[PDB]
RNA sequence: UUCUUCUAA
RNA sequence: CUGCAUGGCUGUCGUCAGCUCGUGUUGUGAAAUGUUGGGUUAAGUCCCGCAACGAGCGCAACCCUUAUCCUUUGUUGCCAG
RNA sequence: AAGGCGGCCCCCUGGACGAAGACUGACGCUCAGGUGCGAAAGCGUGGGGAGCAAACAGGAUUAGAUACCCUGGUAGUCCACGCCGUAAACGAUGUCGACUUGGAGGUUGUGCCCUUGAGGCGUGGCUUCCGGAGCUAACGCGUUAAGUCGACCGCCUGGGGA
RNA sequence: GGCGUAAAGCGCACGCAGGCGGUUUGUUAAGUCAGAUGUGAAAUCCCCGGGCUCAACCUGGGAACUGCAUCUGAUACUGG
């Protein structure tokens, strides 16, 4: 029920005396279609380790992200180590338009109607994380009306 | 050229011999050749049979040939029907008179001969070697060996840079002399070229 | 269930200097005497015992507790507390990743049982006698690591602490985990990973006593219920 | 005490 | 003909004490930790310490030979009585 | 203020800071162009010239040695007055103001406690080291910010070519 | 968007023009804000329609033309 894509595999490497050592990183993200988010970074010598490694890690440390009907709720932008990342909520059935890394997360986090623009770096491990710090604090209208310690209808 | 042959350095300690007679020295070397040529003749006849280890003695001028097999029933047929049928032509080849009895191989995936014909007879028909080699040792592992290392070597996937590679799952002691290391080798004759395979099982510490 | 003259005379207003102190401990200093800070017991009392409130609401759903303090002055009064209410402690070294590498650390913990039962149990004499050391001083390696908690079988649901620093290892694994965390934090440590947060002193040989006492206490008294 | 340099894929 | 398409086999660094992995943790990451430190050893040998806990390949032992004794069997070997 | 400043004494002289008051009443901050200052080396004129020392000479060293090493040695270094206006002129961090957890110091005032000792309790200036949040590509910075902001200026836009 | 180390803080300072400016009250209405009027050609773009067998195209009505001027206000902020 956790839909697991992988965003990026990358073949790193190690020099030691007797030459160079290969290994293989692998970029997966999960993510229930709803507001539960989760990404996993994997390494090992073999490319189905790396992933299963990936996914493994990807399946707790969860994050939960207050959406709306199938949007974000309000312009949120969200910055890791490279990546100032700006995302908007959009109308209905406009479909997820964003970039590369920042597709795969969006997708498994259940939102069908953003409008995004990774600026900076666009490293995938950074944008990334970019986007989870992005939509984590985002804050929905019941969240500002129990801080701010009003009513809903009071913020409209 | 590293490393020992792990049956012969084990021969007087856990492992036996597969030719277990005595000549002297004006019938050895033909007896020698004698041995080759039968299990020459049955490695070519039996080799859809899952033949693991020929043990070949003669005692009194008459030749006994053990075949170690995973299933005699292809070896046997009808009752007295192919191994008849492979009396008659080691006679010719041995010479004397002969006598075939099958030791039946319990658990094929424990027996490094029927493990790397698996491998070979995969890499023969095209199939992915290192999926070839997770599957040999995952079989192994779960059947009870101690520890398994196979390995392939040269020209996979017709790949024009050969390389080895190699699993390794439990412990296998090659240095340990009362080891026991099932270790043969097979070759498989693909298309691009030779690709030879290698596996070790270790099967527990005989404590004599 | 402590009074104040309780924690008064045992010293756990007592702390550690003006030059090792935490500035997040600022809203639990009292004063500065003698250049020793000083505890404010006012706030001491009301936190003390919502902390062992929450320990009869754990302990009464069976839950598991893990005390934990390694001070090795300390060593001694941690594990009579564990053996009196029957719970589960760590008087020499937490190992890292005793709770998060749960399942390493599990495949010690059968080999400790194989080791108590061949030798005690199974009566091992008569093996080649170094060997016979080295099964005693693995044994003897093992029970002064895992044997306070070889019967725990899983993750315990709350963890007690005797110092909120000198633990720091094990607050992060229970941090990760979501297991709720109960330490004497002093003037020198940080009272932002502790999840019920009690101040107190921590060398103090008579309020390690008086920490455990009100402990075991509650665990027994939660146990029943 | 002095003690330089090494192309080809 | 091509060892620069290969298998197999071998030299070599080097019988040098090293080389790695699983899970955990640290770092955005390449990676690190483990494997470092205090001692000690022929040895990553062992002990203690330690965010590591474990495991594997090796380092050792199991093998052969030699060095003393015992029992058994004494010819084609032996000669004290 | 920067460059920079080191025996001692006098004369002339700038700035900082402190303690209490008194007073003026926004008089402030920044600054293109402008002007001034600005290490050493160098230049001009006039002195001075012990030591040091480019250049140069000799000796070694070396395959060579226009070098390092040695023995010498002239501008120069010093003073007066001009000029040059540059340095890795660096904290490689423009100035001014506000706020934001701490620790160990150095230096320099000043208040208080019986100075019952060089102590005890404070309160200012300047400064060094470590370090939290936060920031940063990381290294690190971290109340003297490279944190959080405001005002103004200078500057950057691939490496060469330059 | 940057300028410790990647390109990038003038060697330092004074300072004119310029930019900016603590706090309180009054006044002004310049900026600012609101409204109205005049204007911002038509076409074009957009919206709702209409017409060519549809579309391209043609076309009706509207919005828009984010501007400027004048007048009437508003006085928190900025200026005087
Ligand atoms: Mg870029
Ligand atoms: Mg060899
Ligand atoms: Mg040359
Ligand atoms: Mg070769
Ligand atoms: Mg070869
Ligand atoms: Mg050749
Ligand atoms: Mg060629
Ligand atoms: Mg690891
Ligand atoms: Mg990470
Ligand atoms: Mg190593
Ligand atoms: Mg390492
Ligand atoms: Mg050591
Ligand atoms: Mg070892
Ligand atoms: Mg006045
Ligand atoms: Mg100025
Ligand atoms: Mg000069
Ligand atoms: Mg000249
Ligand atoms: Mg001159
Ligand atoms: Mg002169
Ligand atoms: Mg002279
Ligand atoms: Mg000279
Ligand atoms: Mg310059
Ligand atoms: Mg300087
Ligand atoms: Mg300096
Ligand atoms: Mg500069
Ligand atoms: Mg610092
Ligand atoms: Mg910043
Ligand atoms: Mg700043
Ligand atoms: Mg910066
Ligand atoms: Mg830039
Ligand atoms: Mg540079
Ligand atoms: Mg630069
Ligand atoms: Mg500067
Ligand atoms: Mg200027
Ligand atoms: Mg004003
Ligand atoms: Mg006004
Ligand atoms: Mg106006
Ligand atoms: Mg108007
Ligand atoms: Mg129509
Ligand atoms: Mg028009
Ligand atoms: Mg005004």
């Amino acid at each position: 029920e956790l839909q697991e894509k992988l965003i990026a595999v990358n073949r790193v490497s190690k020099t030691v005396k007797g030459g160079r050592i290969f290994s293989f990183t692998a970029l997966t993200v999960v993510g229930d279609g709803n507001g539960r988010v989760g990404f996993g970074y994997g390494k090992a010598r073999e490319v189905p380790a790396a992933i299963q490694k990936a996914m493994e890690k990807a399946r707790r440390n969860m994050i939960n992200v207050a959406l709306n009907n199938g949007t974000l709720q309000h312009p949120v932008k969200g910055v890791h180590t490279g990546s100032r990342v700006f995302m908007q909520p959009a109308s209905e059935g406009t479909g997820i338009i964003a970039g590369g890394a920042m597709r795969a997360v969006l997708e498994v986090a259940g939102v069908h109607n953003v409008l995004a623009k990774a600026y900076g770096s666009t490293n995938p491990i950074n944008v990334v994380r970019a986007t989870i710090d992005g939509l984590e604090n985002m804050n929905s209208p019941e969240m500002v009306a129990a801080k701010r310690g009003k009513s809903v209808e009071e913020i409209l | 050229g590293q490393k020992v042959h792990p049956n012969g350095i084990r021969l007087g300690i856990v492992k036996p011999w597969n030719s277990t007679w005595f000549a002297n020295t004006k019938e050895f070397a033909d007896n020698l050749d004698s041995d080759f040529k039968v299990r020459q003749y049955l490695t070519k006849e039996l080799a859809k049979a899952s033949v693991s280890r020929i043990v070949i003695e003669r005692p009194a001028k008459s030749i006994r040939v053990t075949i170690h097999t995973a299933r005699p029933g292809i070896v046997i047929g009808k009752k007295g029907e192919d191994v008849e049928k492979l009396r008659k032509v080691v006679a010719d080849i041995a010479g004397v008179p002969a006598q075939i009895n099958i030791a039946e191989v319990r658990k094929p995936e424990l027996d490094a001969k029927l493990v790397a014909d698996s491998i070979t007879s995969q890499l023969e028909r095209r199939v992915m070697f290192r999926r070839a080699m997770k599957r040999a040792v995952q079989n192994a592992m779960r059947l009870g060996a101690k520890g398994i290392k196979v390995e392939v070597s040269g020209r996979l996937g017709g790949a024009e840079i050969a390389r080895t590679e190699w699993y390794r799952e439990g412990r296998v002691p090659l240095h340990t002399l009362r080891a026991d290391i099932d270790y043969n080798t097979s070759e498989a004759h693909t298309t691009y070229g030779v690709i030879g395979v290698k596996v070790w099982i270790f099967k527990g510490e005989i404590l004599g | 269930t402590v009074s104040m003259r309780d924690m008064l005379k045992a010293g756990v207003h007592f702390g550690h200097q003006t030059r090792y102190w935490n500035p997040k401990m600022k809203p639990f200093i009292f004063g500065a005497r003698n250049k020793v800070h000083i505890i404010n017991l006012e706030k001491t009392v009301p936190m003390f015992n919502e902390a062992l409130a929450e320990l009869n609401k754990i302990a009464s759903r069976k839950g598991k507790i893990l005390f934990v303090g390694t001070k090795r002055a300390a060593s001694e009064a941690v594990k009579d507390a564990a053996l009196s209410c029957d719970q589960f402690f760590v008087n020499h070294r937490w190992l890292g990743g005793m709770l998060t590498n749960w399942k390493t650390v599990r495949q010690s913990i059968k080999r400790l049982k194989d080791l108590e039962t061949q030798s005690q149990d199974g009566t091992f004499d008569k093996l080649t006698k170094k060997e016979a050391l080295m099964r005693t001083r693995e044994l003897e390696k093992l029970e002064n690591s895992l044997g306070g908690i070889k019967d725990m079988g899983g993750l315990p649901d709350a963890l007690f602490v005797i110092d909120a620093d000198h633990e720091h290892i094990a607050i992060k694994e229970a941090n990760n985990l979501g297991i709720p965390v109960f330490a004497i934090v002093d003037t020198n440590s940080d009272p932002d990973g502790v999840d019920f947060v009690i101040p107190g002193n921590d060398d103090a040989i008579r309020a390690v006593t008086l920490y455990l006492g009100a402990v075991a206490a509650t665990v027994r008294e939660g146990r029943s219920q």
